[PDB]
RNA sequence: GGGGCUCUCGCUUCUGGCGCCAAGCGCCCGGCCGCGCGCCGGCCGGGCGCGACCCGCUCCGGGGACAGUGCCAGGUGGGG
RNA sequence: GCCCUCGGCCGAUCGAAAGGGAGUCGGGUUCAGAUCCCCGAAUCCGGAGUGGCGGAGAUGGGCGCCGCGAGGCGUCCAGUG
């Protein structure tokens, strides 16, 4: 509410604890549910990657 | 070769906490229970409705201390009248006095208990 | 031999995004309490800043061998405790009633403690050796002592541990002690100590007085400079032929 | 053969799975039965290390003697 | 009692008789009270340490024997439906 951009709810794995982390990214246009996004230095150049 | 901090947070270590061992009691003696049995039960109710409770519902109606709860009323009636009671209903009157409807056990008759009390 | 085939290795992989990281040591990255961070940053500041020679002179202390010999000598003239003094007083009282009131045993030589006591001994030139702790809480209590001691010609050393000096004087901490007088049999031991002290503290006082401390950068900064100078060294290597 | 030498001093991208509380190895310490010759046979337990490299002085990064703050000086200031 | 290991609602506390929030209904009864009293049918939550009773788990196969058979005994192997 109050924001024109849709938000994306993305779930990662915590690398140090057995747990799931939920982020609230700003949705880039074209991304869909059930899609894999990759965040990091070695991430490839695709829509939605960070 | 075994001191390893596997967490990046420092927490306050748990130190010994001793129980109090006072060198003198702060009060010389424990003050006595003011809400004893004779304080709990003040006087029975002898009104028209109270009389109807005795004959019909096997219930003795009392005016009790406003601080006493149902457990204290139950034990107080049992001790100073030597009767068994089933349940205690309790309201507070508009004038501020607490009123207790003390139903007696089936083998106790509220009529002759009120007779030996002296409120018949 | 009788090895169970059911037994097998389960080698887990700690690559990025693979199996969860093990519980390894994280002391290097702990959020320490404020008092721990404060006393660690204080140590780093004493390395960053240019420490004046009056304060930096106390970072030069006696080595392990010489400090051990010095405290070995000082243990013999350790001051009497309360129970030792009370026993001596009781013995004097019982002796006096029987037939005494004299024989003060010359007040046998003892170690004089305290900065106020020691500085008056140095001014009167009645001190033969002065031992100063290197870690006085306000350094103002001692920064005048090395310069005063040489001005009066009294040999002075800096030892590590104000708690070590305190342990001699049966207290938690002593700022400085002094050998005023020594027994005849220990005169040779004191002379060997004093000569070793003079060559290291009194004789090179002009170097001590002009020796600034600190002014050392951190290992990360030093490494950045080192790889820059190494890169420029290769640049000059190609510059020449 | 292979060192000064450059990236690597890496282990995860076609799937809307799963993933922690160590396997393995080495070194020991208790108790049991016993070859009753000790590294000695086996059985119940407990511990440490490598697995998971070493060292170090700022947690990591970005600014930085500027910004900022305190005091004075000049300007502007119907916002009051 | 102490030691090892594990433990971020990461923030006290207050804030709704219309929000969220387990589980009570029928009949009778008073001058004035009743889903609260009486009668009769339920139901929720909590407790049960020495364990209240049942039922489940869980009670089957193989081999050696006795026994006309039925059925019994010994050994071994299973069995968190
Ligand atoms: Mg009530
Ligand atoms: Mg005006
Ligand atoms: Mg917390
Ligand atoms: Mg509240
Ligand atoms: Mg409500
Ligand atoms: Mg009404």
């Amino acid at each position: 509410p109050g924001r024109g951009a849709p938000l994306a709810k993305v779930v990662f794995r915590d690398p140090y604890r057995f747990k799931k982390r939920t982020e609230l990214f700003i949705a880039a246009e074209g991304i869909h549910t059930g899609q894999f996004v990759y965040c990091g230095k070695k991430a490839q150049l695709n829509i939605g990657n960070v | 070769k075994k001191k390893i901090r596997t967490s990046p947070t420092f927490r306050r270590p748990k130190t010994l906490r001793l129980r109090r061992q006072p060198k003198y009691p702060r009060k010389s003696a424990p003050r006595r229970n003011k809400l004893d049995h004779y304080a709990i039960i003040k006087f029975p109710l002898t009104t028209e409705s109270a009389m109807k409770k005795i004959e019909d519902n096997n219930t003795l109606v009392f005016i009790v201390d406003v601080k006493a709860n149902k457990h204290q009323i139950k034990q107080a009636v049992k001790k100073l009248y030597d009767i068994d009671v089933a349940k205690v209903n309790t309201l507070i009157r508009p004038d501020g006095e607490k009123k207790a409807y003390v139903r007696l056990a089936p083998d106790y008759d509220a009529l002759d208990v009120a007779n030996k009390i002296g409120i018949i | 031999k009788v090895v169970n085939p059911l037994f097998e290795k389960r080698p887990k992989n700690f690559g990025i995004g693979q199996d969860i990281q093990p519980k390894r040591d994280l002391t290097r990255f702990v959020k320490w309490p404020r008092y721990i961070r404060l006393q660690r940053q204080r140590a780093i500041l004493y390395k960053r800043l240019k420490v004046p020679p009056a304060i930096n002179q106390f970072t030069q202390a006696l080595d392990r061998q010489t400090a051990t010999q010095l405290l070995k000598l000082a243990h013999k003239y350790r001051p009497e405790t309360k129970q030792e003094k009370k026993q001596r007083l009781l013995a004097r009282a019982e002796k006096k009633a029987a037939g005494k009131g004299d024989v003060p045993t010359k007040r046998p030589p003892v170690l004089r403690a305290g900065v106020n006591t020691v500085t008056t001994l140095v001014e009167n030139k009645k001190a033969q050796l002065v031992v100063i702790a290197h870690d006085v809480d306000p350094i103002e209590l001692v920064v005048f002592l090395p310069a005063l001691c040489r001005k009066m010609g009294v040999p002075y050393c800096i030892i590590k541990g104000k708690a070590r000096l305190g342990r001699l004087v049966h207290r938690k901490t002593c700022t400085t002690v002094a050998f005023t007088q020594v027994n005849s049999e220990d005169k040779g031991a004191l002379a060997k100590l004093v000569e070793a002290i003079r060559t290291n503290y009194n004789d090179r006082y002009d170097e001590i007085r002009r020796h600034w401390g600190g002014n050392v950068l951190g290992p990360k900064s030093v490494a950045r400079i080192a790889k820059l100078e190494k890169a420029k060294a290769k640049e000059l290597a190609t510059k020449l032929g």
